């Protein structure tokens, strides 16, 4: 009975940690897509100014 | 002969233990460095202190104790202090970071890292005993290491030793004065998982002691040093029976048989009398009858509760010093006669009495008067049911909005455990209600 | 054992952080040259919470200094104790932020942050038990909020289980220091609320009032205001360094202080504070410390706590004290002023006591409150943001770096949700 | 560390620059020959003057500046004068013939002959910087060379550097006082082609200065020397932040972030206080609160306009010398309270504050009192919209009869350019009307 209670607690904890890692990876991917989008928008504005001159 | 192992867990555990070991050394004449100026016999015999100290070397007395914490600060205070030479280095065990009052941090995430070390030390010490009777565990209920680790330790000891008694000395959450805002969660969880593994838990309360110190010793500023010395005196009277000859000796085993009428009701409250400063002791006659009656007043309980609202199920009196059995018996008969003290109908013989010849010891620099005789009382009453009810109420108010719940869930404690522990406590409240109904 | 990495950023952050290190060196007996010249063993037992030990028995602050303009750092190095920070931890760019959050977060900071992180990794590798990070910064500026949240996010991804604490200077209620504060502050809060464990809110408007009203300084300077901030920062971690009757570290404070994961903005305070001339007329007792701590006029946040309720309060005391007095005075406060605390949390006060007072005092205490009154700060920022956003005033400066309206809109919505969540519990 | 390049164009540009370089030398202790009596460190360090002077030879300090004119006379006065040994020969650039107040000669016919020389020199100087922040260009609006050449230069720099800030200090045509009969043509043409290339242009006015000199300094004959010294003090306060430590530092980039709410509105007006002669200063109390209030007085504007006719969009207060942050904060709150000072509804946070420790310097032989503290204010207001309207009116009256038009057409300008420039100015007036409307 003791080992079984302890093993269930271990399994819950590990699943929790896997979900946390997934959320952290999603946050990272959202920031990288956002930053890259910002760089592209900035690049395009600058090229248009050069075309204008 | 007979041996007893002391385990001190967490901040409160270690600080009380320091008060206890100073007192044991004074009573036996053992110096802080483990030497004895009158060490005439080395390695055994009686020398009754062999109950608590191991005999080694060529006159070194080593206390049978283990001090455990998840954080190093309190233990380091021991390691560099006065008694640094008294304890073996492996009796002082530390982790790196505390549980932060998170039950789950202590029980599920951190404690697993040192529990095997702690158990191995207990094993090595236990193997040197021939007459081990039990363990004494010192802890607090609302604490992180305190309850997290104690619960973990209790389960493991139940498996490995099984039959040795396990007595717990602990600090119950006070009704008004608190030190954390999460205590209701920690206390409910502790009882749920530890209740079935303990044989008898003795309760004390800091709030009640604060008032005793103020009224009886006239201490307007009763800090932890003073509280720890009063707790130490109670513990000493309980174990004095093993160490000193008495008229009626009581071992550790007889306490759980006399004070626990049902397996789920094992929480006697402790008291002690006289508590008096020297200035007043000089003018009073601290007779057997007077001390005995003092122990039953609502004004001298070490637990803030009110005994007049419950009934006594069992009552254990321990006398020390200049005590005569006929005076003791007469005092008890008076108490049985007095109508304000009620006993349950199913317990016609509620009293059990031990008497020891050795009078109490005053620690130099202490508050207490030197007296010829003192009485320690342990009582199991239904009055305590109210304290449990207050605690359950506080739990419900916070759980209802899930305040702070994510702090336990994030450590691996499945949310449903909170509900199961609550249901169990409801059952405990009901068990008290039933034994309290006369029929 | 437990170690703290200290990161300072932007002009404000470096001014406060430099004062912080001066205060710690005095507490531990550390000379401006790094040599130890103290008088108690307790100064060395936990010296490594904040310092690395260099050969020759010298101590080096485990601190990192970050900026986009080198002028700030030259001031740090030339002043008192400027010589104790190692040169390898001065990490900086050349361009400055221009008070443009977008530049601080997406361009200039975007390039500098890799160097900062490499320094952070070298420092965390030297720890036996890293416990957490402390970041010092402002919210209404460029480098401060740009690098502030850029670093917080990167660190949270790499060290998801360490403690992340910040001390932030917030926009004042009457006088702005920067014309576009509402944009910088809204964008910053949006990210802080997701990544940190606790934030202390510091308002110069409140600090000017305290040093003028209580300490009677008619000519306070930033050095004096920085002193008050430093005293609080030091008080928070006292128990990691010194022994006492009942301890609490950073992890314990977070557990007791935050009932719900998003409500972690605190209003700090400090006691005793007296003017020099009046020092001679008031005895300091525990009841006196309690009286000054629970005082609307002694809060360092510019938000009146009497307009809301306390979810929780921490009181950390330093010096020899009666435990009974500490417990009793806290009980008396909750019982007599019950209208200011939430009824769903039995016991709203957590305490700790360390045995060593700040140098020069017999005793002192630090107050940390978690009050729903804080919604006023967030509400003010939201309304100012709205007024400017609606006419896109000064907005082309952010969109010119590649930010857009969608980013601004999301930050606005989160600001408003945080306010609703605080209101929900009053 | 951080560097700044100064460009001085035409008659007004060069003469103001001379006033500035004398003041910079006095503040740093640099002699007219580039030597320093206390030249203890050579080639770098701080020596904060390294922002404006490069370190060459073995102790010579060389200003980072370029002086450009089409007319050889003003530069020759520099070349044979006191500071002839301070500037590098290639920093003094001249043509052979002036623009003769013809915009087109300055822009299309003559300016093209030296623009490549000027740009190459700017490039060589820029390449020696490691932290160039921007350029400061000094010019006049109604000037032939001033605006013809500046417009040409601005276009070329915005292509080659792009991201460096470009700040302009310029003299706005006065409403009554004028020197040329064609200023309305030159000013409209300048704004049309330069508006899009400048980040922020600070306005001053000779007519307004003459009144200040007469009222505050009691000067009945305020010749250009005096005007140039007052202008120099404003420029110095703006750049002092880079050169001296402050309580709150402000770089050059921060000015455009705080003062320009929309890309087409970037003409803050400058003021300065206190302006006082020594004789009155002896009796005055030049407190922080008084100096601050003085900056909002209609009688102390450096631009002849009336601030009570518009609203403020953004105000930047630069304090120098003995200034306490608390007093600055209190003084601002007072200004916001006064109902006579209006701000646009869309700008709830209209102020920016910088504080520097270094007090202002008085040039020996000057008019100004030595003071402990001074304030420079830069502010963007809608009041200026009226000045633009007056200028457009004058243009229309002359264009209607084609007065002097053939002088521009004969240089290669098309008639269409006059019409287009006028249409754009109509748009600029409308832009101010919209920001001025609360909703
Ligand atoms: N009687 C008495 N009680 C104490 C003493 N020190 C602490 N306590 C009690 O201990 C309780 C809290 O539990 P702790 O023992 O501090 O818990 P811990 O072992 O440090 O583990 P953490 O909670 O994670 O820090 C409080 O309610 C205090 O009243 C003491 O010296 N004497
Ligand atoms: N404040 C100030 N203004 C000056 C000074 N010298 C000339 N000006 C102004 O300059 C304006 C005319 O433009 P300038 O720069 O002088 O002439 P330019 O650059 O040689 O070009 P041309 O028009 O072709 O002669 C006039 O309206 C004067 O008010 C001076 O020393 N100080
Ligand atoms: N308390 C305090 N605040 C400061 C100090 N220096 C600057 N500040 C504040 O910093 C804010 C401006 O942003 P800042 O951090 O200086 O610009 P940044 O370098 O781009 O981040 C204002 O709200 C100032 O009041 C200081 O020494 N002490
Ligand atoms: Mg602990
Ligand atoms: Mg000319």
């Amino acid at each position: 009975v003791w080992l079984e209670r302890e093993e269930r607690a271990r399994q819950h904890y590990e699943k929790h940690l896997e979900e946390r890692k997934k959320r952290l990876e999603e946050q990272r991917q959202k920031e990288e897509r956002r930053r890259a989008a910002v760089e592209e928008k900035r690049r395009q504005r600058l090229e248009e100014d050069k075309e204008r001159h | 002969m007979r041996e007893c192992i002391s385990i001190h867990v967490g901040q409160a555990g270690v600080q009380i233990g320091n008060a206890c070991w100073e007192l044991y050394c004074l009573e036996h004449g053992i110096q802080p460095d483990g030497q004895m100026p009158s060490d005439k016999t080395i390695g055994g015999g009686d020398d009754s202190f062999n109950t608590f100290f191991s005999e080694t070397g060529a006159g070194k007395h080593v206390p049978r104790a283990v001090f455990v914490d998840l954080e190093p600060t309190v233990i380091d205070e021991v390691r560099t202090g006065t008694y640094r030479q008294l304890f073996h280095p492996e009796q002082l065990i530390t982790g790196k970071e505390d549980a932060a009052n998170n039950y789950a941090r202590g029980h599920y995430t951190i404690g697993k890292e040192i529990i095997d070390l702690v158990l191995d030390r207990i094993r090595k010490l236990a193997d040197q005993c021939t007459g081990l009777q039990g363990f004494l565990v010192f802890h607090s209920f609302g604490g992180g290491t305190g309850s997290g680790f104690t619960s973990l330790l209790m389960e493991r000891l139940s498996v490995d030793y099984g039959k040795k008694s396990k007595l717990e000395f602990s600090i119950y959450p006070a009704p008004q004065v608190s030190t954390a805002v999460v205590e209701p969660y920690n206390s409910i969880l502790t009882t749920h998982t530890t209740l079935e593994h303990s044989d008898c838990a003795f309760m004390v309360d800091n709030e009640a002691i604060y008032d005793i110190c103020r009224r009886n010793l006239d201490i307007e500023r009763p800090t932890y040093t003073n509280l720890n010395r009063l707790i130490s005196q109670i513990v000493s009277s309980i174990t004095a029976s093993l160490r000193f000859d008495g008229a009626l000796n009581v071992d550790l085993t007889e306490f759980q048989t006399n004070l626990v009428p049902y397996p789920r009701i094992h929480f006697p409250l402790a008291t002690y009398a006289p508590v008096i400063s020297a200035e007043k002791a000089y003018h009073e006659q601290l007779s057997v009858a007077e001390i005995t009656n003092a122990c039953f007043e609502p004004a001298n309980q070490m637990v803030k509760c009110d005994p007049r609202h419950g009934k006594y199920m069992a009552c254990c009196l321990l006398y020390r010093g200049d005590v005569v059995p006929k005076d003791v018996n007469a005092a008890i008969a008076t108490i049985k006669t007095k109508r304000s003290i009620q006993f349950v109908d199913w317990c016609p013989t509620g009293f059990k009495v031990g008497i020891n010849y050795q009078p109490p010891t005053v620690v130099p620099g202490g508050d207490l008067a030197k007296v010829q005789r003192a009485v320690c009382m342990l009582s199991n009453t239904t009055a305590i049911a109210e304290a449990w009810a207050r605690l359950d109420h506080k739990f419900d108010l916070m759980y209802a909005k899930r305040a702070f719940v994510h702090w336990y869930v994030g450590e691996g404690m499945e949310e449903g455990e909170f509900s199961e522990a609550r249901e169990d406590m409801a059952a405990l409240e009901k068990d008290y209600e039933e034994v309290g109904v006369d029929s | 054992m437990r170690e703290i990495v200290h990161i300072q950023a932007g002009q404000c952050g470096n001014q406060i952080g430099a004062k912080f290190w001066e205060v710690i060196s005095d507490e531990h007996g550390i000379d401006p040259t790094g040599s130890y010249h103290g008088d108690s063993d307790l100064q060395l037992e936990r010296i490594n919470v904040y310092y690395n030990e260099a050969a020759g028995n010298k101590y080096v602050p485990r601190a990192i200094l970050v900026d986009l303009e080198p002028g700030t750092m030259d001031s740090v190095r030339s002043g008192p104790f400027g010589q104790i920070f190692r040169p390898d931890n001065f990490v900086f760019g050349q361009s400055g932020a221009g008070n443009n959050w977008a530049k601080g977060h997406y361009t200039e900071g975007a390039e500098l942050v890799d160097s900062v992180l490499d320094v952070v990794r070298k420092e965390s590798e030297s720890c036996d038990c890293l416990q957490g990070f402390q970041l010092t910064h402002s919210l209404g500026g460029g480098t401060g909020s740009g690098m502030g949240t850029l670093l917080i996010s990167k660190i949270r991804e790499e060290y998801p289980d360490r403690i992340m604490n910040t001390f932030s200077v917030v926009p004042s209620p009457k006088v702005s220091d920067t014309v576009v504060e509402p944009y910088n502050a809204t964008l910053s809060v949006h990210q802080l609320v997701e990544n940190t464990d606790e934030t202390y809110c510091i308002d110069n408007e409140a600090l000017y009032d305290i040093c003028f009203r209580t300490l009677k300084l008619t000519t306070p300077t930033y050095g004096d205001l920085n002193h008050l901030v430093s005293a609080t920062m030091s008080g928070v971690t006292t128990c990691l360094r010194f022994p006492g009757q009942l301890n609490a570290d950073l992890r314990k404070l977070a557990v007791n202080m935050v009932p719900f994961p998003r409500l972690h903005f605190f209003m700090p305070g400090f006691a005793p504070l007296t003017s020099r001339g009046s020092q001679q007329y008031r005895a300091l007792t525990v009841p006196e410390l309690t009286q000054q701590m629970f005082d609307a006029k002694n809060m360092m946040a510019a938000c009146d706590p009497r307009h809301g309720r306390y979810l929780t309060v921490a009181a950390v005391f330093r010096g020899r004290m009666s435990m009974k007095e500490v417990d009793e005075q806290m009980l008396n406060v909750q019982n007599k002023n019950s209208s200011y605390f939430v009824e769903w949390i039995p016991n709203n006060v957590k305490t700790a006591v360390c045995d060593i007072p700040p140098r020069g005092l017999k005793m002192s205490a630090t107050f940390i409150g978690n009050s729903t009154a804080i919604q006023e700060l967030f509400k003010r920022i939201s309304e100012q943001f709205t007024a400017m956003f609606r006419r896109k005033a000064f907005l082309h400066w952010y969109t010119g770096e590649g930010m857009d309206e969608m980013e601004f809109t999301e930050a606005e919505s989160n600001m408003n949700d945080l306010v609703s969540e605080y209101q929900q519990y009053q």
